[PDB]
């Protein structure tokens, strides 16, 4: 029934501004103070900031006084955070969040979405098959910048026996990771097995097929 | 300002376990504790509120306790859904902080071999005037591992890697570029995998 839908992540600059959407339904919007709370692995969780759309009122953690900026949109039951003055260390997930009353821990949440701060240009996947009981064949998904990338095989239809390993940064500033399956080694004649690369990030999808050594 | 502190860190159990995590608050924040359970990739979860009462919904083998700087989250019988990082925080003053977190872990099986797999260039990236080797790791546990890579016999490099657990056991991989003569030119390239007592190393070699 409650429902928090963000959008608006991406990757933006040293110094540049972002600003993050939290459509809300499912309860009386201006009867809640809101919240966004960001997570970053190792960096654990920290409150940002609250607005009262009852008050009109907002309030900010100490590192993002005056230079992050909450906002509202009764009409559209919508609240933004808008980012400006971004650094490196600003990289993280960022939820929006509710309160129950007046006090501030947090029943509902967003999804979430990914903001990067990076001066690291965008830079699509290279894809590279990895050739071949069971046989485990795969994909390379190498020098890519930011995350995500997904990885699907034969257009999401094979699933089982997939694994795709988390990411890996280089000390390059590139990512790279790595989409196993293991098939049966009879299969290897006549399936076809192609590995699905979607990089949303820099709007480019790879199809590569394995073929055997 | 105010300081919360949860330990462990981490911590390895098995289905059926009594868990029980601690959270220090720096200064005097009375009853108003709240514990959130966050799987990876996923928003934190409401369990906890007021120190001591379980959220709508939340199973009953959850229960917090404690008042003024002392909190407990105790989970009394672990159940396959429980592992997950569990965070306390403070929303008795601004601003409203968290607990650095405290990661649940499966305990798995601790003194097995790391598996490792490892895949050489393909033709297509040493066409490109270059080349991966690619190792992929798969453990029954949730602890770090060293990977050292050699040609032939002579160490590369070698460095610490943290595992993930996955979408069941714990990921890594790691990576070593090579120029496509390097390849062609050695007898193998070989990718070791150290967990605590156990080592694994696969070899390949240009063929």
């Amino acid at each position: 029934e409650v429902q928090l839908v963000e959008s608006g992540g991406g990757l933006v600059q040293p110094g540049g501004s972002l600003r993050l959407s939290c459509a809300a339904s499912g309860f009386t919007f201006t009867d809640y103070t809101m919240d966004w709370v960001r997570y970053a692995p190792g960096k654990g969780l920290e409150w940002v900031a609250d607005v009262n759309p009852n008050s009109g009122g907002s309030i900010y953690n100490q590192r993002f006084k005056g230079r992050f900026t909450l906002s509202v949109d009764r009409s559209k039951n919508t609240l933004y955070l808008q980012m400006n003055s971004l650094r490196a260390e600003d990289t993280a997930v960022y939820y929006c969040a509710r309160n129950l009353g007046p006090s501030f821990y947090f029943d509902y949440w967003g999804q979430g979405t990914l903001v990067t701060v990076s001066s690291a240009s965008t830079k699509g996947p290279s894809v590279f098959p990895l050739a071949p009981g069971t046989a485990a064949l795969g994909c390379l998904v190498k020098d890519y910048f930011p995350e995500p990338v997904t990885v699907s095989w034969n257009s999401g239809a094979l699933t089982s026996g997939v694994h795709t390993f988390p990411a890996v940064l280089q000390s390059s500033g590139l990512y790279s990771l790595s989409s196993v399956v293991t098939v049966p080694s009879s299969s290897l004649g006549t399936q076809t097995y192609i590995c699905n690369v979607n990089h949303k990030p820099s709007n480019t999808k790879v199809d590569k097929k394995v073929e055997p050594k | 300002d105010i300081q919360m502190t949860q330990s462990p860190s981490s911590l390895s159990a098995s289905v059926g376990d009594r868990v029980t995590i601690t959270c220090k608050a720096s200064q005097d924040v009375s009853i108003g504790v709240a514990w959130y359970q966050r799987k990876p990739g996923k928003a934190p979860k409401l369990l906890i509120y007021s120190a001591s009462y379980r959220y709508t919904g939340v199973p009953s083998r959850f229960s917090g306790s404690g008042s003024g700087t002392d909190f407990t989250l105790t989970i009394s019988s672990l159940q396959p859904e429980d592992f997950a990082t569990y965070y306390c925080q403070q929303y008795y003053i601004y601003p409203y902080t968290f607990g650095q977190g405290t990661k649940v872990e499966i305990k798995g099986q601790p003194k097995a071999a790391p598996s490792v797999t490892l895949f050489p260039p393909s033709s297509e990236e040493l066409q490109a005037n270059k080349a991966t080797l690619v190792c992929l790791i798969s453990d029954f546990y949730p602890g770090a591992v060293t990977v050292a890579w050699k040609a032939d016999s002579s160490p590369v490099k070698a460095g610490v890697e943290t595992t993930t657990p996955s979408k069941n056991k714990y990921a890594a991989s790691s990576y070593l570029s090579l120029t496509p003569e390097q390849w062609k030119s050695h007898r193998s390239y070989s990718c070791q995998v150290t967990h605590e007592g156990s080592t694994v190393e696969k070899t390949v070699a240009p063929t």
